[PDB]
């Protein structure tokens, strides 16, 4: 947001890194190999426990 | 590799031979490992889950 890097978007070739539960949350981070990249969902939905 | 439809049940030979032959299914990480899988998250009316 202040300009330094810049985000990727939401691949599909990317890997969801297993372990937390992704239950109720809406939205969630993950800095990749090659840049930073997020995940999210609509209005009206979250993950389920796999994500 | 058990496949069954969340709230239907066991689903027919047609879409579990597709799912296990093809390669273009939604299953778990183990399934997308061994056999590859697609997560486009097109639009479907339901699909028969494997794990």
């Amino acid at each position: 947001w202040l300009g330094m890097l810049v985000v990727k978007k939401a691949k599909g070739s990317d890997m969801i890194v297993p372990g937390p539960s992704y239950k109720g949350k809406v939205f969630f981070e993950r800095p990749t190999f090659d840049g930073y990249v997020g995940w999210g969902c609509s209005s009206g939905k979250s993950r389920t426990e796999s994500g | 590799f058990v496949c069954y439809k969340a709230g239907t049940g066991p689903c027919s030979e047609s879409e579990e031979k597709t799912c296990k032959t093809s390669g273009s299914c939604r299953g778990d990480m183990q399934f997308c490992k061994v056999a590859g899988c697609e997560h486009g998250e097109e639009a479907s009316e339901a699909k028969c889950r494997c794990s």
